[PDB]
């Protein structure tokens, strides 16, 4: 019953021997400000990824 | 997120596009070099009236090079006079040797670097290369560094 | 009102360079900055900022707060207790505006809806079905920010009525870009908004319960 | 997103309904067939045509890459 | 059944992030071949160019004067420990002048305005053995596992 | 005198509602 | 050339409120 | 948060900025535009700015900067700081008005 | 032969401000540097400048 409990996906040819899936991430802030302002908080991402066999 | 360089080495110019400022109210009394210091003897009218330095003065900038305003080749009396106070630029030196690195300079008269022992003031940025059989040095002014004795 | 902004940076190489899948880094870049002037809206709303004179809506001064023994006590449910104070709760709000104003919305710790989920004994609706019953007209719901009320695990329940006229939320300027300001080989790209907070007109229609 | 193989149809074996994801902060949506029509390059072989999940390649192939890359080099 | 409604907030900084855009200063430099550097951490110049003024730099040792502090960029690698840092030959970005988040391993939230202190292995610590000009801009947070502190840079 | 060209009232909105303070009679 | 990449990625969720 | 807490100079204290006019964030209050509590300000960290003065002759170029008390420039004020004299010295009616150049903290 | 100039500086809510209210502050502020140019002209022509000579 396991290929009918669980999905089955194709996304891979025949050939190909390892695959690799990513996962991103992401960081900032904010704040009260005036009209005459010249700085700013930034704000940045990330970036991760995993394997197969 | 870098600095770019600026390729032409010569006396009086600039040497990096970091952070500069460019004082252009001025007028000269006597005759300057590019690539001396300066002094502020007066201020009229919002202009400020500079010199070559003296022996007791205390250095505000750097006359900065410019192929539109002194076709001669140098600052006369009586122009509108370019000078530096913030940023890194070349200078004319009298020295032999490069002194350490981030060390303090001192001025000599008329402008020129013979010290590296200084107190407090600007600071040597790293650039050493020989010009006429003398020297240029890199040198980093900063605004508020020499402060006038009271 | 006040107003809001960030910004952020970005450089040509990273521009130029691709990947193989996903949204461009400066689309997600630009919804960070969209997503943090959300997450500060919300938190000016359900938080104040004491040196901006701005007052949250749990330490408002002018509002009935109501001191409540805990419906759950080291895994021991008590469905008898919150129903009783979920009644005084409206009643109250019935009783100090004279009639003007009945109480129509709850909000509740997402963590005490298996309180409301018990069988009443010898019989098989709920009290949540039986509150329903002799309270219909009212709305029920859960919101994770009053798990926490303090910063030190205290909980609590809102019970309000929702009314324009009673208070509202103000947003004059939506969120927005500004160009880009190039610099040597990178730019900067800045953005603005506008708030007000949480403003109540008639404190008398919201009720706190606390230590719940 | 979703393939059809039925057996009365002559269309089985080829999808039903495009997922598209222009970006410009809209949502990615979905699109019957019929509304699409997809532009093909050049043939490949049906190896590398299924890996590369049924789409074409591109006129620049690696021989002309670098045949017009050493121009600037002589 | 009654719907909920959950709320999760963002991390406010990352190791090397640049604070604000209140006048930085950012110069490029080569990383000598021996040993590499962790963003957050202070550099050291070892050897200067005399043509134009190309800098060498490395991880920051006793009785050395720092430089700067070694920043986010693309430029950047991942060691065995999964922390990112930049690889022994190759281009550095080092900050020299405003506001950034750097490694700290200290206890207590220093206060607005006093000097900072580094450590031998370049990170912040409040009773560090290395003077220095920078000060501290107030920004204390940390992310997960990992202790951050914002520095305010002046130009050496 | 060193004030703005801007007057307060220039910046100033007002609500259009009115609270009625209420008296049941019995 | 035998490692393909998966065409979906995964964003952590953040929620507004 | 991040905000920071600015209040009127006092006595032993460090200066850290001045107040730059705004025609937006400012209110009137006796003929004069001031900041109103729990309100954004504009204060300013480097740069040439117009400062109060309550001295009677004009300063030396390039000389160091003393306040008085009341966050205003005095000739022999107690509070020392790192700032400049920029060179410029004037008068509005009956107001003196001193130059003054600033760099961050 | 010689050369002026002056500058002015105006923020994005002041100008929101001036459009809404009526009165701008970009014209004033014009105003006020063309005349100033002006007479800096004059002033020249009259008194002149010793160290300009």
């Amino acid at each position: 019953s396991a290929l009918r409990v669980f999905p089955v996906t194709t996304e891979l040819s025949p050939t190909d021997k390892t695959f690799e899936y990513m996962t991103f991430d992401k960081v900032g802030t904010a704040q009260i400000i005036a009209d005459y302002t010249d700085d700013l908080p930034l704000v940045d991402a990330l970036g991760t990824s995993e394997f197969g066999k | 997120y870098e600095n770019l360089f600026l390729r032409p080495a010569c006396p009086g110019n600039i040497s990096d596009t970091s952070t500069y400022n460019i004082d252009g109210a001025c007028v000269a009394q006597g005759d300057i070099g590019f690539g001396s210091a300066v002094q502020v003897v007066g201020i009229v009218d919002g202009v400020k009236v500079v010199a070559a330095l003296p022996d007791g003065g205390t250095p505000y900038g750097i006359a900065f090079r410019s192929q539109y305003e002194h076709l001669s080749g140098k600052i006369l009396d009586g122009e509108v006079c370019n000078v530096v106070s913030h940023g890194r630029v070349w200078t004319l030196t009298s020295l032999g040797e490069a002194p350490s690195l981030f060390s303090k300079l001192q001025f000599g008269s008329g402008g020129v670097v013979t010290g590296g022992s200084g107190s407090a003031g600007w600071t040597f940025a790293g650039g050493f290369v020989k010009h006429e059989d003398g020297y240029i040095i890199e040198v980093q002014v900063k605004q508020n560094a020499f402060i006038a004795p009271p | 009102v006040f107003r809001l902004g960030n910004a952020y940076l970005i450089s040509i190489d990273e521009i130029k360079a691709g990947q193989a899948t996903g949204r461009p880094l400066s689309t997600r870049k630009a919804s960070a900055c969209q997503l943090a002037h959300d997450q500060l809206v919300n938190r000016l709303v359900f938080k104040g900022s004491a040196p901006h004179k701005i007052v949250s809506v749990f330490n408002h001064p002018n509002i009935t707060k109501i001191t409540s023994g805990k419906w759950i006590d080291a895994s021991t449910m008590k469905p008898e207790t919150a129903e009783a104070e979920l009644t005084q709760a409206i009643e109250t709000i019935e009783t100090i505006t004279r009639g003007q104003h009945r109480a129509t919305n709850i909000l509740i710790p997402p963590s005490m809806r298996k309180v409301l989920a018990i069988r009443m004994p010898e019989t098989t609706m709920s009290y949540l079905d039986y509150f329903k019953s002799q309270n219909s007209g009212i709305e029920i719901d859960s919101i994770a920010e009053l798990e926490d009320i303090d910063g030190a695990g205290t909980k609590g329940v809102l019970v309000y009525e929702k009314n324009p006229m009673n208070m509202s939320i103000e947003i004059p300027e939506a969120f927005n870009m500004l160009p880009a300001q190039p610099k040597d080989l990178h730019f900067k790209v800045p953005c603005t908004s506008k708030c007000t907070g949480l403003t109540i007109y008639r404190p008398m229609t919201i009720v706190l319960i606390t230590g719940v | 997103e979703k393939r059809v193989t039925n057996a009365r149809s002559p269309r089985y074996g080829e999808p039903e309904i495009y997922k598209v994801s222009p970006g410009d902060n809209i949502q990615p949506y979905l699109i019957h067939h019929t509304r699409i029509f997809i532009a093909d390059g050049e043939r490949v072989t049906p190896q590398m045509r299924k890996q590369n999940q049924g789409w074409g390649a591109s006129v620049l192939n690696k021989s002309l890459i670098d045949a017009i890359c050493d121009y600037d080099y002589c | 059944q009654i719907n909920a409604s959950y709320q999760r907030d963002m991390a406010i900084a990352l190791p090397g992030m640049v604070a604000d855009t209140s006048k930085y200063n950012i110069d490029g430099a080569c990383v000598v071949n021996e040993g590499d550097v962790l963003v957050g951490a202070a550099v050291q110049v070892v050897q200067a160019q005399a043509v134009d003024g190309h800098k060498l730099v490395k991880a920051l040792t006793t009785g050395t004067t720092p430089y700067g502090v070694a920043i986010r960029s693309h430029w950047q690698t991942v060691n065995a420990q999964n922390q990112m840092i930049y690889e022994d030959g190759g281009a550095i970005n080092v900050m020299t002048s405003g506001r950034v988040w750097m490694l700290s391993k200290s206890t207590e939230a220093p206060t607005f305005g006093s000097a900072v202190k580094l450590d031998v292995d370049g990170q912040e610590k409040s009773d560090g053995t290395i003077e220095t000009t920078w000060t501290y801009a107030g920004g204390w947070t940390k992310y997960k596992d990992i202790q951050l502190v914002e520095v305010q840079l002046h130009q050496l | 005198a060193t004030m703005g060209i801007w007057t307060a009232q220039e910046l100033h909105r007002i609500k259009s509602q009115s609270y009625e303070e209420d008296y049941p009679v019995g």
